[PDB]
RNA sequence: CGGUGAUUGGCGCAGCCUGGUAGCGCACUUCGUUCGGGACGAAGGGGUCGGAGGUUCGAAUCCUCUAUCACCGACCA
RNA sequence: CGCCCGUGAU
RNA sequence: CUCAACGGAUAAAAGGUACUCCGGGGAUAACAGGCUGAUACCGCCCAAGAGUUCAUAUCGACGGCGGUGUUUGGCACCUCGAUGUCGGCUCAUCACAUCCUGGGGCUGAAGUAGGUCCCAAGGGUAUGGCUGUUCGCCAUUUAAAGUGGUACGCGAGCUGG
RNA sequence: AGGAUGUUGGCUUAGAAGCAGCCAUCAUUUAAAGAAAGCGUAAUAGCUCACUGGUCGAGUCGGCCUGCGCGGAAGAUGUA
RNA sequence: UACCCGCAGAAGAAGCACCGGCUAACUCCGUGCCAGCAGCCGCGGUAAUACGGAGGGUGCAAGCGUUAAUCGGAAUUACUG
């Protein structure tokens, strides 16, 4: 349940270490980007030598919250801090070439499949 | 002025050197010299383009402090307002004109570049950016482009360019 | 927008009130002085008055309209 | 009493 | 006696008030209403041309004729024994000169995407940075971020920059 | 049904044969036919037209003056 | 394998840098403050031993030059001095 102005840490090896959301793509009037949502991000802080710059605009992917997701039964799947993974502006490809934490079956679509494979665990 | 001047004279920009005995020189030495000679030719200076409503958009809005006008240029995108006296119609008329002011001086801003361009491009007047030499110890002429002698200076020196011009016309 | 005053030689200025004659400084031209330049000394030329129309025998001058510039005001809700 | 200046070839 | 304010008030006279006060006036302004519609906006008529040729796919000069009430105005009919002002918030409601979605004609319409005109008012029709702002510029969205009337809708509903 | 010939009339253009535009604009055969009114092509080609016969068997054509109508004709609480 | 013997035949086997002064070794032509050279001083602006080629020289030699880097020369950090 991302909104605009959440601060969200960073899932991949990009370099960025904390993003803001500055709006939730995919509708109008739309509120919250959950698990699986396409938002677009700026840049707070960066680690010295990355690929990417405080300051960027970029698009990224919800793949862990603290609102958690729902499954069918009605089991619920919770974290301890939202996370996104910064994908590439156009292409909508993932920047980095690693995962850290684990991640959720709700990425599990022709879009995210390169994420599903690096990341360590898939819930 | 006169017909087919500027195709005549237009190869003879450039910087002439001249080698000759100086009588400024109190120890009668031997110097060198340099002048430049810069051709041009006369335009037709029309900027007699004027405002066409067609391109005009032209928005009344109430004054920020609906008497302020804005007017904008459809193709060039460049604004324009007013905010003197309570009436719009002085207010709008005088942005017009001052919008005329603006697409005006662009005009002129554009061939003022394209001066300063031209004088970045003229070469320095010194040494080595010649282009005819008239060493007159010897009496020797030599266009050092084409490249034509000559052994008659005083004959070139009063009006006998017929040598250079031709060749010079590649 | 109104309103009050200016346009005179290449440049900076008088003359207009109160009609009949345009003047000054610098600059310019020639000569002299100096080896030469500047300074200096002696001669000389250049403007029909922003434009236009009126009144008058006659207009830079008086009147009216224009163009450009400068100053000033545009105030209560 | 007052008197400034003299570019650049090797 | 330029008593020229020329039927001449005295021989002899300038200003400030946002610290203000009284008697009055919608006889007279400022806001909104009204009448009008120069201006503004929308439409149409003629067609010189531009569009390789080809006025009329799309534009359309020089000129002409209307509509609306819709900007800036003109007037002074209502209100001076009072009709609270810009913007924001809340809640709206109508028009259609349609922003999206729907249906069509022509295209300088291969397709995708457009241009332009006709019909259509059922529903829908952004969040932020700056600034008191409406507006505007900018960032990022959206199928789209419509144009207006309603005392420039709304203070006995809130605020008070 | 037919609706030709010299002749791609002259100039420039790349092209100008009708058509970017410039000057004009005769002759021949019957019956009629153009240095072309129109669409298309780059130019062609082609498709028209103007023009004349055969059929058909009563009217037909487009101007002027006039009467009454049609379009031009979109607004906000509700027909109004 | 090192070495030794036999065969044939001058046969298979020379370049690089310099030549104004310092520094050993010079003349002609081309160019004309250009093109270019250069460690320092400096050469080229119409008779260039200094640029470029040619002839001739000089020095090293299976190498010869250039660049980098250290000490010497430098008594120019001097104890000697
Ligand atoms: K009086
Ligand atoms: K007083
Ligand atoms: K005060
Ligand atoms: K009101
Ligand atoms: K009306
Ligand atoms: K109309
Ligand atoms: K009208
Ligand atoms: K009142
Ligand atoms: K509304
Ligand atoms: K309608
Ligand atoms: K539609
Ligand atoms: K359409
Ligand atoms: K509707
Ligand atoms: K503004
Ligand atoms: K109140
Ligand atoms: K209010
Ligand atoms: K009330
Ligand atoms: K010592
Ligand atoms: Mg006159
Ligand atoms: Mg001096
Ligand atoms: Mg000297
Ligand atoms: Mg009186
Ligand atoms: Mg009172
Ligand atoms: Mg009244
Ligand atoms: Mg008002
Ligand atoms: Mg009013
Ligand atoms: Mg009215
Ligand atoms: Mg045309
Ligand atoms: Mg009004
Ligand atoms: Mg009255
Ligand atoms: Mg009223
Ligand atoms: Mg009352
Ligand atoms: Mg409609
Ligand atoms: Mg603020
Ligand atoms: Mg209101
Ligand atoms: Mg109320
Ligand atoms: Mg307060
Ligand atoms: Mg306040
Ligand atoms: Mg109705
Ligand atoms: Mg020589
Ligand atoms: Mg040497
Ligand atoms: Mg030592």
């Amino acid at each position: 349940m991302i909104q605009e102005q959440t601060m969200l840490n960073v899932a991949d090896n990009s370099g960025a270490r904390r993003v803001m959301c500055i709006k939730v793509l995919g509708g109008s009037h739309r509120r919250y980007a959950g698990v699986g949502d396409i938002i677009k991000i700026t840049i707070k802080e960066a680690i010295p030598r990355g690929k990417v710059k405080k300051g960027d605009v970029l698009k990224a992917v919800v793949v862990r919250t603290k609102k958690g997701v729902r499954r069918p039964d009605g089991s619920v799947i919770r974290f301890d801090g939202n996370a996104c993974v910064l994908l590439n502006n156009n292409s909508e490809q993932p920047i980095g070439t690693r995962i850290f934490g684990p991640v959720t079956r709700e990425l599990r679509s022709e879009k995210f499949m390169k994420i599903i494979s690096l990341a360590p665990e898939v819930l | 002025s006169g017909d087919y001047a500027y195709g005549w004279l237009r190869t003879e920009t450039g910087v002439h050197r001249l080698v000759r005995k100086s009588p400024f020189d109190s120890g009668g030495r031997r110097h060198t010299s340099f002048s430049s000679a810069f051709v041009y030719p006369e335009v037709d200076d029309d900027i007699d383009i004027e405002i066409n409503p067609a391109d005009l958009r032209i928005d009344v809005y109430r004054t920020s402090g609906e008497s302020a006008v804005r007017i904008t240029h459809i193709p060039t995108g460049i604004v324009t307002q007013c905010q003197n006296d309570r009436s719009q119609h002085k207010n709008k008329d005088q942005a017009m004109k001052q919008m005329k002011a603006k697409l005006y001086e662009l005009e002129m801003q554009k061939k003022n570049a394209e001066k300063q361009a031209m004088e970045d491009n003229k070469s320095d007047i010194g040494w080595g950016s010649q282009i005819r030499s008239y060493v007159l110890d010897d009496s020797r002429i030599k266009d050092l482009r084409t490249g034509v002698e000559t052994r008659n200076t005083q004959a070139v020196l009063d009006g006998s360019l017929d040598q250079f011009i031709e060749a010079s016309l590649k």
